[PDB]
């Protein structure tokens, strides 16, 4: 199955080369603010990422190797988790800034145009420091992203069991390969294991912020002012 | 028949 | 200046061990109906609440925070905690929830409550998922004061001290593998699995959360002072 | 204040 008799190093090259690309937002800055606009440009912008995200999906080890089903629930349940790890790392070297595209670069107090936007745009700024503390290396980023879509939807799938299982070795040797990176970084093995808690543990908070955002998504549709794209339609709907 | 179905098949 | 990052892994095991709280009984009186469920589960969640807050100020390290992180943790962690405690207790009990020793509820009960399926299948799930990983009781103990010193960490120097007492949990986990004679790969590959279990457990939690707030707008089911301050924390938005 | 308060503090 490829995926399991991957070298870490091969894992490694694997990922990164299947990274999508950074996208632009639709973001004309002659035209005024109203939060049905940067809504708006928010939503295309996740709209278009899907579409990369779906394709990136394909190629990371042992995800093709599932039911299609499996893939779809996996995508359904992860996909803002994958979307907001990939906006945090994106925006790492742009302290108190959320860079959701090259040319939507905003700050804090541009959250405020949005109820109930600020509270999400600081959990992320705040997941972005961390990152930044920690110095999270891109090949580590990748490894992080992977676990996401793998782990994410795992324990909300008869006799298939089997699809765990291999997931479950799939994501083991991804822990594999993010050990093999710190030690390659020259940390000790306290130190390895420590910064692999630390890594994972962060999972925990990007979960949060993406229930926390699924619910604000969930109710501005009710709302039905700012339009959602068919995809991310059916896609917040899973959570439902 | 869902979007991301169709999609992941492609 | 703290404390708890000088003990050893031995001394942070038996000091999360003793601070253990009790297992709580539910009241001794049998057909469940939406409103009983859902009062014995939050009358029973009320008085374990008290018991929590005991062990939190006996884990290592926690006692080191000012009030205000004290609360902020316990605010954004309580139903988590309380989850992996739930989850703990039913390892030994397959496809049902030991929520206290007189209330034992299979998935078919969840059925009671509209929308406590859901939750209770993904309880049901974790708790599978822990004993097929053969959870030891010094794991769990460790599990769960992650969950209270990490979970609100990132609303918030007092983030290092936090993370340092992580990491020396990190430390303690690692050494409980390695005594039970796991491989170095085991160690790590396990200490992975426990802690992506974490993710599922705050899933859980925000699901549950979801539910109380909109229980309590139906205003159907009593909420003591204490869980509507707990909940409040959360609702905003 | 917060009941939260006053059982950390007891
Ligand atoms: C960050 C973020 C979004 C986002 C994150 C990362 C991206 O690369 C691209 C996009 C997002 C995603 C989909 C959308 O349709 C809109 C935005 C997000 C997600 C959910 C909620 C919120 N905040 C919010 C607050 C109040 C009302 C509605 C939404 C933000
Ligand atoms: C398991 C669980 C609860 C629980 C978990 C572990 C315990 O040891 C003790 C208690 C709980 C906690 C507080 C309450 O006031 C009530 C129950 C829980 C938490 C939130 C939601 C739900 N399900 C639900 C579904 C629909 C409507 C309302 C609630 C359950």
């Amino acid at each position: 199955s490829l995926a399991l008799s991957l070298t870490a190093d091969q894992m490694v090259s694997a990922l990164l080369d299947a990274e999508p690309p950074i996208l632009y937002s639709e973001y004309d800055p002659t035209r005024p603010f109203s939060e049905a606009s940067m809504m708006g440009l928010l939503t295309n912008l996740a709209d278009r990422e899907l579409v990369h995200m779906i394709n990136w999906a394909k190629r990371v080890p042992g995800f093709v190797d599932l039911t299609l089903h499996d893939q779809v629930h996996l995508l359904e349940c992860a996909w803002l988790e994958i979307l907001m790890i990939g906006l945090v790392w994106r925006s790492m070297e742009h302290p108190g800034k959320l860079l959701f595209a090259p040319n939507l670069l905003l700050d804090r107090n541009q959250g405020k145009c949005v109820e109930g936007m600020v509270e999400i745009f600081d959990m992320l700024l705040a997941t972005s420091s961390r990152f930044r503390m920690m110095n999270l290396q891109g090949e580590e980023f990748v490894c992080l992203k992977s676990i996401i879509l793998l782990n994410s939807g795992v324990y909300t799938f008869l006799k298939s069991l089997e699809e765990k299982d291999h997931i479950h070795r799939v994501l083991d040797k991804i822990t594999d390969t993010l050990i093999h990176l710190m030690a390659k970084a020259g940390l000790t093995l306290q130190q390895q294991h420590q910064r692999l808690a630390q890594l994972l543990l962060i999972l925990s908070h990007i979960r949060h912020m993406s229930n926390k955002g699924m619910e604000h998504l969930y109710s501005m549709k009710c709302k039905n002012v700012v339009p959602l794209s068919d995809l991310l339609l059916e896609m917040l709907d899973a959570h439902r | 028949h869902k979007i991301l179905h169709r999609l992941l098949q492609d």
